[PDB]
């Protein structure tokens, strides 16, 4: 049976409001945290976990529900960012150059993806649609691509001389890269270390959010230039001291998880559903 | 590659051929329906 | 403070711009850099003048200069009826200049602190401690419900956590229900415990750089753009301020008359 | 060619009407893509307009219609820009301190300008209303304004000595000056370089769209300090490979193409319509 | 106002119609005047500008209603003939072997045209049909075309082989290039000097008017050889003294404004369609 | 498509069945084989690959839709083994004093589990129910458990001496630990080389079958005592050569699929719950 997918639900518009909910919440969800080394180098303590997480109980979590996990910078926490958690709360520090990172990581983990294995070595590869990208992660992922024609040889590059491959992507730890969507391409990838997959982008992984530090809003999660919507799950605080930082997070997490949702939690900490 | 490439252009095909069912007459479709069309009648109007 | 009521057919009245410009004060504060890079001094008088064809009287347009953005922040007097304040932007200043619009648009109703002696909680979203002085170390060491610090000791100094430190101004936030003990050297830096009332409609602040940075709600999850931050493209003072003169009629249409009976004299521009 | 320009139009709002227009003086749309010089030198290449070409044809764009219109940089890409064409693309490479001549630019195109000479020698000059500019043009300019009075004596400058006078603009390639709405002004501007043309702003062009490539939205194309309205046309991408940014363009040309408008187009490419 | 739409226009039959608009002519427009330098040196004077704009103001024009400008020759000002002005006169002297440059440049101005841009590099082209010409304008226009089959291969010529090519004009400042409507075609001209626009002819412009000084009727500017119209605008007169010229000038002003009408696409009826 | 709610499907007990869907799932799906690597030895051979996958098609799976994945034995395929495929089938060669790593894993891979991580340095853990396990996998685990009080004193253990902790598990690669349910605990377990989460029972993993080649019946999946029960997907087989193995297997592959069925998690119809 299905849960009921394809049946109607008739409500009202009568009905009287259920009572507050941030109790239960709050006693089920788990909060958790994505803060870089930078942060508990600044913070000079160790001790300091212990204390927002005292914290976090007196605004109202239970204590074993706040997590906290440390990544070194965002470029290499973007190589399989496993969010292995579930209210997600991503700090990100912005600086200058890491524009394009910043924005694909905060794709990449605000919306769900459904992603396919790639044989790069073998086959050809298209993309379908709008929705659809190649995810390059790993420790070096220099993409080239030589796109095909009707002859299945190559626009602009030859298959068999790799330098006259158009790069798309030098040297990123994650990279995101749409191509024109309906001709076949031949991708040089590096296969030791990198790995590519096809992914489609399903709707969003309304769990997770994101919350930069510095700079003035920049993420364009949307690919496509016409667009660049601003989610209610992307927050923006501007900071000189990590601590006060943390503290605003505290105060206002109850605001927070009312932006952020529980039900879009997977099972698999992957930040992917890998359909083989 | 991992298929066969033309279902590009039939996409292509399909999109046009869409919009462009609209421009067709009625009155003087119904005959032509009517008019038995044969293998000697229906590719005769390619375009040159 | 009464239930005012008035029916829909009432027709529009005249508009009232000739009234306002006759008898309200536009103040503009500039930084000096302004006044360097212009290398004048007779330019006060002649925007003034050039004011004047906009419609406002002879002297109801005031300059008051400020040497920079975090000087300024220290207990900004705002001696006017329509006061308009120009923010550089560059790089660093960014929670300073949020800070500081925070300080000046919104309008605070707050008490002193007695550091040395109590401990203070937060009461709720609205309530914030501001910090000013030649240079603030706000230092904060949170207690649990046993008057015990927690990551702190109530007697060690060392232990505690800076939220600010060498700040003109700082608007701090601590988790709200929590004991604090400050550490705030006593002489540089005053602390006042201040709740959010309404906005302060009688100001308004020009950023002059860069892209949407002032943020001044302290919440993560609102960043809303009111309307009386305006933000111009520069690269010459002279081009700012026939910019502001010329426009001068929407930023005053933007700003609205002060309203909250407050019971502090102080000095005011009014004629 | 409408001339029943006053009696209205009326139309039903249940019923799509199958009768309309077939207006054809063209061959097909086409669509030219102004990009920096910089963009070539990073690609390393030159069948890579060719390629764009071909993937162009792939996307629908007939053969003939794409074309390509290298500019060296921004500032001097303002200094009489010309929209050679009817779907007009124009990549802008965002920097720090070019902030000002990227939003002048960005006004000039997107806007649509009727201009009007300036001799400077002979007469003064005055702003009439809020919709009135003054455009400098030219390799190097440097605008010197002394206001008037009503009596004719300059106001924080002498009428004769030009040092006394104030300076809105210095060495910009363009120059789109707002002086007070009202009083008179003698210039000062080098006129062996740099023509001055006193321009109105009719309503605005979309032919022109601009992709900024680099940082946040910053563009202030309305000089009204209150409204910062971001069109639809101002479109922006984050970057690191130009050939990441152009496959991007070419796959959603389609959705920049209806977002632009190609009727309001003009016979002469010039950016503004002279009527001496 | 309703832009951009073709609305019928109702009309009567017995209105008695309006009074003269002469007066507003004078007092609105801006007559300019186009003369080579050989007038100027003939004259051998240079206050001669304002005696003839004294006697312009006699007729009733305003002072700076008449507008002098000088041209060096037909064949270097026809090179990207730009008329931005109000009423334009052009005086054009008739000498032998400038039949087919001062008829190409009269038919160049005369009408207005629709310029799409040309990557002749890049691209095969073709004519729509009879109103579509290719325009080059340069210091030094030598437009060599070949044919193409319908197998891209050249009939008269070699692809490669330049030498092959047709020259069908060669060094001349304008070239106006009709070639057979419905081929292919391979251009090579010399880019760095010559550009080339696909130039479609719309309607005639009223705003300018040719005075042939010189020698009987050559200008068919008509590019069909069958039809060979005298238009009203192309008017002829006989010389011995550019003093004469130019009294006969502005002694019928009137009856040239009369003959010549405001620019059709500069009005604002023509908003949305090719407005200039 | 309704997601999310649970509502009340209805039926009728009169309806008569559809068409098989044997055919479906043998040309969508893709089958999924893990052997130890002594297989391949025995088998020497090496076109084996292709030779089970032609008679895997022979019995009806397509060619590219057989995945083969050796792994290299029981004890260490258990560290988070990832079975991101779509018909999941794990031979096993039962060896002595294996059995419980054998149970562990199978009861790891033929269930769903909700995991959440465990900071093992900073809480104190508990258990909610018997549904509750802690999963700890690593290349080296050592579960050292101290329960302790209702003031948080230990009981046979002191919260300070490591050697006072009772060990629970000691360096296996996979632990799946039960303890006490309602007792707070404190865990050491040498967290650089062996993580731990909490994970929560959901129903069953039907995308996976368990086929022991050796032995007897032990496989326990129900850490509860009293249950032993015998699944389904929990297979038996005796064995002499690993080629008689692979052909009963894909002799019998349809009975297998038919024991096994769709991941419930893996459809749309489990979208907002928990869909991995
Ligand atoms: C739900 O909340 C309301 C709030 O007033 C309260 O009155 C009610 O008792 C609550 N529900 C239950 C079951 O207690
Ligand atoms: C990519 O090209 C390099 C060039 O040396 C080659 O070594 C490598 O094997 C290629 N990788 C792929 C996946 O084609
Ligand atoms: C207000 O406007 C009306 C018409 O708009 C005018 O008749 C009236 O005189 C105005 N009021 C004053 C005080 O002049
Ligand atoms: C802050 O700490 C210093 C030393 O740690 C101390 O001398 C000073 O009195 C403290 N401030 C206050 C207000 O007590
Ligand atoms: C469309 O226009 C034609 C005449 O132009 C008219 O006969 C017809 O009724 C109109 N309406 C339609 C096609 O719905
Ligand atoms: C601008 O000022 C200079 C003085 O340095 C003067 O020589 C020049 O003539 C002025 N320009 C004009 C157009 O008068
Ligand atoms: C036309 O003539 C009448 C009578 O002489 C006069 O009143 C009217 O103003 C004239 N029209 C114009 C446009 O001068
Ligand atoms: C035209 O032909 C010459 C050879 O005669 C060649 O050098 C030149 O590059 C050609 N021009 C173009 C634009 O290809
Ligand atoms: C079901 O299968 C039978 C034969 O197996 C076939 O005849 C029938 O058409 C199938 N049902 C449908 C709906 O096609
Ligand atoms: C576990 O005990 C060892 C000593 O055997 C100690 O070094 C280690 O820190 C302990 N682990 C944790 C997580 O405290
Ligand atoms: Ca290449
Ligand atoms: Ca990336
Ligand atoms: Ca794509
Ligand atoms: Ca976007
Ligand atoms: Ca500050
Ligand atoms: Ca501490
Ligand atoms: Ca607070
Ligand atoms: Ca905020
Ligand atoms: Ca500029
Ligand atoms: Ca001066
Ligand atoms: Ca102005
Ligand atoms: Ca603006
Ligand atoms: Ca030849
Ligand atoms: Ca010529
Ligand atoms: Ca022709
Ligand atoms: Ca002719
Ligand atoms: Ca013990
Ligand atoms: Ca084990
Ligand atoms: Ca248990
Ligand atoms: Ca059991």
């Amino acid at each position: 049976q299905n849960y009921g997918l394809n049946i109607p639900i008739t409500g009202s518009m009568d009905t009287v409001y259920s009572n507050s909910t941030r109790e239960e919440v709050f006693l089920t969800s788990t909060l958790c945290l994505y803060y870089p080394t930078e942060a508990s180098t600044q913070i000079s303590d160790g001790e300091w976990k212990d204390s927002l997480s005292q914290m976090f109980l007196i605004k109202g979590w239970p204590t074993g529900s706040v997590y906290f996990k440390e990544y070194s910078n965002i470029v290499d926490f973007s190589v399989d960012p496993q969010l292995y958690c579930d209210y997600n709360l991503v700090l990100m520090k912005y600086d200058q150059s890491l524009e394009l990172d910043m924005s694909e990581l905060a794709d990449l983990i605000l919306n769900e993806w459904l992603c396919n294995p790639m044989d790069i070595t073998l086959y050809y590869y298209q993309q379908s649609g709008e929705s659809n990208k190649w995810i390059s992660m790993g420790s070096s992922c220099t993409v080239k691509v030589c796109p095909l024609n009707t002859q299945t040889l190559g626009i602009g590059c030859q298959t068999t001389n790799v330098d006259s491959f158009e790069t798309v992507a030098e040297n990123e730890k994650l990279a995101i890269v749409d191509v024109v969507d309906g001709i076949n391409h031949k991708i040089n990838l590096t296969t030791t270390t990198c790995t590519i997959r096809n992914c489609k982008k399903l709707g969003p992984r309304e769990n997770v959010a994101v919350i930069q530090v510095g700079g003035a809003n920049i993420l364009d999660i949307t690919a496509d230039p016409t667009t660049n919507p601003q989610i209610e799950r992307m927050m923006r605080v501007n900071w000189k001291r990590w601590w006060q930082v943390f503290y605003t997070i505290v105060d206002y997490i109850n605001q927070i998880v009312q932006v952020m949702s529980k039900r879009s939690r997977s099972l698999n900490s992957a930040a992917f559903y890998y359909r083989v | 590659t991992v298929r066969q490439d033309l279902e590009r252009q039939l996409t292509n095909l399909r999109e046009e051929f869409n919009s462009l069912s609209q421009e067709i007459a009625m009155a003087q479709l119904i005959d032509l329906a009517l008019l038995p069309l044969d293998m000697f009648s229906m590719f005769s109007g390619i375009k040159s």
